[PDB]
């Protein structure tokens, strides 16, 4: 539910203390109380049923956008744009090559968003950030 | 008659001429010989339109340049009235010259007003009419039916018949009003809209509204076809700034954002299905965007973009798509995260007044969306919708709203302001947030018009003060002057009513609208005026909610029951069709002598364009000064911009706008100097605003009438209506109020 | 009804009634005893 | 009560029906109200009066009513001078004495 | 033309016709609605620019609403008196 935390099962109505805490590894509607419950002792697996991804308490954050897919796309764009930051001044005014660079960075962002080529793109971005 | 001004022969279609008309032709001819912009205010009632048309047609024919005439009016009804006057003028010119010269005159309006298609005729929205006509006339339907004759898609036969005949053979030479053009195109089974839209380059004069010159969503196609040295006439241009602001404004609601999310999801499903079926129809578009071709190159001339260009074409970027939105899925994700950012900005508990630059910086730092990809949002969305070949477009209208918002707030940063109000209306229990992107500078929309055309004739019957508009709109006037009519007898008797019968001061402030004393005074005044007015009455209110409250409590207190004994009561409904039925009912009841009263908003639909001549006027009962809602954020932002950029005081601007709305309400009662009618103004605050009236109304307003109560106003109205019910002396008006040809010759010889 | 607001939940109950609540003179016109009528109101 | 110009004109039409063709058919209306209520359309009655060669002269009391002006203009062959409005006592007497002359 | 309020009792026999009276009001708009001349075509004035998307008019330029945003019914009496005026005028348009 967009209003209710499935892990602790508490409504917004009679308990307005819950918060929209999400995890970049796996985006789950989990309140701050459940986060301070489970992951304060240590890293654990995702309390959502059907998911078992490891996750950390300090990596938790609140979701800015209502849509989960848009939020993860923006987070992936943040994780790419920090190292992928060539500008038109980096290209010495070459507009066509800058547009090709924009196409390439949007394509690798899309690939990381859908996970179709996650291994090769991840290796490429590691090799790019090592410079 | 036929007469000469300098070396220009003028064929006036009347045997008699008003002196103010001749001075009007003299001033326009001086302006056109000099070649500058001008603001000319004839009094209403005199034949402003016939004078403009007569002199401009004479100038176009006799002078060899044959400069095109762009008669920009404010409403479609006034366009039709100008077309009727032009038809009468050309009939007179054909009669006098003995032949019909090579001449083309057409009126331009939307598809809804010019759709003879029996299927798409009963649609109540112009947008669905446009989308259905585009669906039947994009050429995609034509080529689909050509390749597949058994395809279920159909074509509009009115559009298809235009392919048989040439552009110059669409209509016979002459002037076609909307009724005559509709009748002719119904007889010949042709589309009048596409006939008008293709003959713009061929018309000697084309008459359209201000939206077809100021709003770039539709003026982009029109302004290319018109000549760049044409004579431009702005008729009734006293509210041209409202059209300029409305051209570059947009309001976004949370329902619009929800429909935008739904449309983005539908677009993602459609692009996924097309990619599953055929990726070539996307690959060719992608490589064309790589080459740098824009929407105008990709789209053919006979089709139109799905999202109209919401900004000035001079402000559009010429370089190619940046590439962040070049791929279809990349642009879909870009649009989706932009809509989600707008939803995030929508959720707030107070009002934010932020510049476009601050909004763009916040959007960039929170979403990594830059300004340059946003500047291509409308063009890219239109190209994507074209290449997707979607049959239905109802789910992508909110996408049009989002693209319009994105292009508007990316291209424009100066003179604009974004207002996010947590409460759209304060009366609602649940909050309904709204995002308003308003245009603070009215000169932005009209700036390319003055650049393109050297000579622009700004004209309204009730434009005052004249110097306010060159400060408001950045243009220079070679000459500006306001005429006062010369009358044998005082044809109109204005008065300012500052108090009721019991000397209780009367006002129409929105906070005191529930006062029983003021409402009782207004009701007694209206009852007495309905008792003493012969033919009809028109009543103007500052706002529609003020009308709703005061009429509801009038019917509660039984005032309207007394009104029903004399005149039929008709109220301007928010529905335009019911308002038109009420207006024609009012005209019918004034014609047969039943007597009727019309309650209208002083800033509403009836106040613009609709005239009340002779029997349809006879009294303009103005309930209060039509001030705007002062604490609305858009108005306050515009007032601050006017104060900071043009040193115009906020109270001065509010008084000017309210007084010009009042003046255009008063100007509708007169047509011809034989016409008469009183102008009563029921507020205590008109009394200081006598100088802010137009010059001719100020001349008609005596100093003793500035602080009347109800009773002596009624007595003066009775004496006035008894006075000019008498037949006027022809010797008293033979050469002082109206001129014959000999009087015009005598005045011409006396001037030199 | 006054501690639900202390916890954030809106009460539908107003606070109860426990917290904070609130001659014949002589006659001279003896010839019309009963003809005149009493008027304690206008 | 509330006057009815259409009922008065219809009854005048009925009364002037047996009038011979040599005798001129005229209707003098001393109309005082500014609004009138008609059971049906009054323009049909105006057209019927024009077709029957009936000339209507209306002496108004308060102001210039548009339907009376139109009726006087149509019934007097485009003449707008048959709608007379008084000014005072003497003007009323002059207007009454103006109607004894044959049109 | 009075504003109807739910606190009034009405009459239970007569009030059964209220829905059918609204049906008659809907039917009255059928033969009253007809195309008008372009001189007074106020419907086409707002349809002259069909793609205009300017600032939404405020609550002063709009009919009144309740606390819930629903219509308060004061426009209903305006439509009723306009319908009454139209009915009086169209009653003259007959063979009489
Ligand atoms: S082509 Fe003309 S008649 Fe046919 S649908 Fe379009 S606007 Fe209507
Ligand atoms: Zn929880
Ligand atoms: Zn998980
Ligand atoms: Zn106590």
């Amino acid at each position: 539910n967009k209003d209710m935390c499935p892990i602790c099962k508490t409504d917004r109505y009679l308990s307005p203390d819950v918060k929209f805490l999400v995890n970049p590894e796996c985006y789950h509607r989990i309140c701050e109380s459940c986060v301070d419950r489970i992951f304060s002792l240590g890293p654990a697996q995702c309390p959502y049923k059907g998911c078992d991804k490891i996750l950390r308490k300090n990596k938790f954050k609140t979701q800015i956008f209502d849509d989960v897919e848009v939020e993860k796309e923006v987070d992936i764009r943040k994780r790419v744009f920090n190292v992928f930051n060539k500008t038109i001044d980096d290209f010495n005014g070459d507009l066509v090559e800058y547009n090709k660079y924009l196409e390439e960075v949007e394509d690798i962002i899309y690939k990381l968003d859908h996970g179709i080529d996650v291994a090769k793109t991840e290796e490429k971005l590691r090799t790019y950030e090592e410079l | 008659m036929k007469f000469y001004i300098d070396d220009l022969p003028v064929l006036f279609p009347y045997p008699k001429i008003y002196p103010e008309q001749y001075n009007y032709m003299c001033d326009i001819k001086k302006t056109l010989d000099v070649g500058g912009n001008s603001i000319l205010e004839m009094p209403s009632g005199t034949g402003k339109t016939v004078s403009l048309l007569s002199l401009t047609i004479a100038y176009q024919m006799h002078y060899p340049e044959h400069r095109k005439i762009i008669y920009c009016s404010r409403t479609m009804s006034e366009i039709e009235k100008a077309l009727v006057e032009l038809e009468n003028l050309m009939d007179y010119r054909t009669k006098e010259l003995g032949y019909q010269e090579d001449f083309r005159g057409l009126g331009l309006t939307s598809r809804k007003n010019l759709c003879l298609h029996p299927e798409v005729s009963k649609e109540r929205k112009g947008t669905v009419v446009d989308e259905k006509c585009r669906r039947m006339t994009n050429g995609q339907a034509k080529r689909k039916l050509e390749e597949d004759p058994e395809a279920n898609v159909e074509l509009c036969e009115y559009h298809e018949n235009l392919y048989n005949i040439e552009v110059e053979d669409y209509l016979p030479k002459g002037v076609f009003s909307f009724e005559k053009l509709l009748k002719y195109c119904e007889e010949k089974t042709l589309c009048p809209y596409f006939i008008v839209r293709r003959m713009i380059s061929l018309c000697n004069i084309i008459i359209y509204s201000y939206h077809y010159l100021l709003d770039p969503k539709i003026a982009e196609r029109v302004s290319n076809e018109v000549s760049k040295d044409s004579i431009v006439i702005f008729d009734e241009a006293h509210n041209i700034d409202n059209v300029c602001i409305e051209s570059l404004s947009l309001d976004l609601t949370t329902d619009a954002l929800r429909r935008a999310t739904r449309g983005a999801n539908a677009l993602d499903e459609r692009i996924s299905e097309v990619r599953k079926v055929d990726s070539q129809k996307l690959q060719d578009e992608y490589e064309k965007l790589v080459q740098g071709l824009h929407s105008a190159d990709i789209l053919t001339d006979q089709e139109e973009p799905f999202v109209e260009t919401p900004v000035l074409p001079q402000d559009l970027l010429t370089e190619a798509i940046p590439g962040n939105i070049r791929r279809a899925e990349h642009f879909v994700s870009f649009l989706k995260r932009l809509i989600e950012y707008l939803k995030t900005r929508m959720k707030v508990l107070h009002v934010i007044s932020e510049t476009p630059k601050s909004f763009l910086q916040h959007l960039k730092q929170l979403t990594f969306i830059e300004r340059k990809p946003l500047r291509f949002c409308s063009e890219r969305l239109s190209l994507l919708v074209r290449t997707l070949e979607v049959t239905e477009v109802e789910d992508f209208t909110a996408l049009k709203d989002i693209a319009t918002f994105a292009t508007l707030i990316s291209t424009y940063e100066e003179g604009f302001l974004l207002i996010i109000e947590p409460y759209e209306i304060e009366n609602a229990a649940v909050p309904n947030p709204i995002m308003r992107f308003t245009c603070l500078d009215a000169s932005i929309a009209i700036k390319p018009v003055f650049e393109r055309f050297s000579s622009v004739i700004i004209t309204s019957g009730t434009i005052s003060p004249l110097d306010m508009y060159p400060r408001m709109l950045n243009f220079k006037t070679v000459l500006q002057k306001s005429y006062a009519m010369t009358l044998a007898k005082k044809s109109f008797l204005p008065m300012i009513i500052t108090k009721g019968s019991d000397q209780v001061a009367i006002s129409s402030r929105f906070e005191i609208r529930n006062d029983p004393s003021i409402v009782r005074n207004y009701g007694s005044m209206l009852v007495e005026f309905a008792k003493i007015t012969p033919d009809g009455m028109v009543v103007f209110f500052p706002s529609y909610l003020y009308m709703e409250s005061i009429v509801s409590m009038w019917q509660t207190m039984g005032i309207l029951d007394e009104v029903w004994k004399h005149k039929l009561i008709l109220v301007e409904t928010p529905d335009a069709q019911e308002t038109s039925l009420a207006l024609e009912t009012y005209r019918k009841a004034c014609s047969n002598g039943r007597g009727a009263i019309l309650l209208s908003v002083a800033r509403g639909k009836v106040s613009e364009g609709i005239d009340f001549d002779h029997q349809y006027g006879r009294t303009v009962l103005m309930i209060g000064i039509p001030f705007q809602y002062t604490e609305s954020r858009i108005l306050k932002a515009r007032l601050e911009f006017m104060r900071e950029n043009y040193r115009i005081r906020e109270n001065d601007f509010l008084s000017f706008d309210a007084m010009r709305h009042a003046a255009q309400c008063l100007g509708r009662v007169l047509r011809g100097k034989d016409d008469y009618g009183v102008m009563v103004l029921a507020d205590r605050r008109f009394s200081r605003k006598r100088s802010q009236l137009p010059k001719w109304i100020a001349q008609g307003l005596s100093d003793a009438d500035l602080n009347l109560s109800t009773d002596m106003a009624i007595s003066n109205t009775k004496q006035f209506l008894r006075t000019m019910a008498q037949p006027t002396d022809p010797k008293d008006q033979e050469g002082v109020s109206v001129w014959s040809y000999e009087d015009l010759i005598k005045h011409q010889n006396s001037r030199k | 009804p006054r501690k639900l607001q202390d916890l954030g939940l809106k009460p539908a109950s107003v606070d109860p009634a426990t917290i904070k609540r609130q001659r014949k003179g002589k006659i001279t016109n003896t010839h019309m005893t009963g003809i005149l009528k009493d008027y304690s109101h206008r | 009560g509330n006057p009815s110009l259409q009922n008065a004109l219809e009854m005048a039409r009925g009364l002037l029906l047996p009038v011979p063709a040599h005798c001129t058919r005229e209707v003098l209306i001393v109309f005082g109200s500014l609004s009138t209520t008609d059971p049906g359309d009054i323009h049909q009655t105006i057209d019927s009066l024009v077709s029957e060669k009936i000339r209507v002269k209306v002496l108004g009391l308060s102001a210039q009513v548009a339907i009376c002006k139109e009726l006087c203009k149509a019934t007097n062959y485009g003449d707008e001078s048959f709608y007379k409005i008084l000014l005072d006592e003497t003007h009323l007497k002059e207007l009454f004495n103006e109607a004894v002359t044959p049109l | 033309g009075e504003k109807i309020m739910q606190n009034d009792r009405g009459d239970v026999i007569i009030d059964r016709y209220l829905t059918l009276d609204q049906e008659f009001d809907r039917k009255d708009d059928d033969m009253l609605l007809h195309p008008v001349k372009k001189i007074i075509d106020l419907d086409g004035n707002i349809q002259d620019d069909p793609v205009v998307r300017g600032n939404r008019p405020d609550f002063t330029m709009q009919p009144g609403v309740d606390i819930n945003g629903n219509s308060d019914g004061t426009v209903d009496i305006l439509k009723g008196m306009n319908r009454l005026s139209e009915k009086m005028i169209m009653a003259l348009k007959n063979e009489y």
